[PDB]
């Protein structure tokens, strides 16, 4: 809130939820938008899937987990090849 | 030509907090006929004199023949369809 100002996603939110007929997937995708806006900013907001867009967050596989700060550069020993 | 059940089925309203699951197809039943003079004694009584040529009797009598044997024991549904 003190580099975001949330005003203008809050309204477009509501908007997305009412209008579209999975409302769920366009709440998520709402909150993800102002989630990536706000890490545009150099705030990242680490685990802020744990009450409304939890729904996959532990379906990732056994030994990799969901992350937040997941990087194109961080790939198999392939990409370290080149690298 | 719709089945009434998939007729149902189609106006059916998206709350977006409960998944309900619609009621399925049963199984045909028997033509209940075998109770159909029951219906039309009850139904065409004395009672109801004036109002034979207001509304009509196909429509209610044929909703009592699966009231009479879809409600076995106490006769709390053919009496809501005289009602």
């Amino acid at each position: 809130h003190s580099a975001v100002d949330p005003a203008e996603y809050y309204k477009r939110c509501k908007y997305d939820t009412c209008n579209c007929q999975n409302n769920e997937d366009c709440l998520c995708a709402a909150l993800s938008s102002y989630a990536r806006a706000c890490t545009a900013k150099g705030v990242m907001l680490w685990g802020w899937r744990e009450h409304v867009c939890n729904k996959d967050v532990g379906s990732c596989p056994n030994s990799q987990v969901f992350l937040y700060n997941l990087t194109t550069c961080q790939q198999t020993c392939r990409s370290l090849s080149e690298a | 030509l719709f089945s009434p059940l998939e007729f149902g089925n189609m106006q059916k309203i998206n709350q977006p907090d409960v998944v309900c699951e619609d009621p399925e197809e049963e199984v045909a039943p028997a033509s209940c006929s075998e109770h159909r003079a029951e219906c039309e004694r009850l139904l065409t009584a004395e009672a109801f004199a004036d109002c034979q040529d207001l509304v009509p009797l196909e429509p209610y009598l044929r909703a009592c023949q699966q009231d009479r044997c879809r409600c076995p024991g106490g006769d709390t549904c053919v009496c809501s369809t005289v009602a």
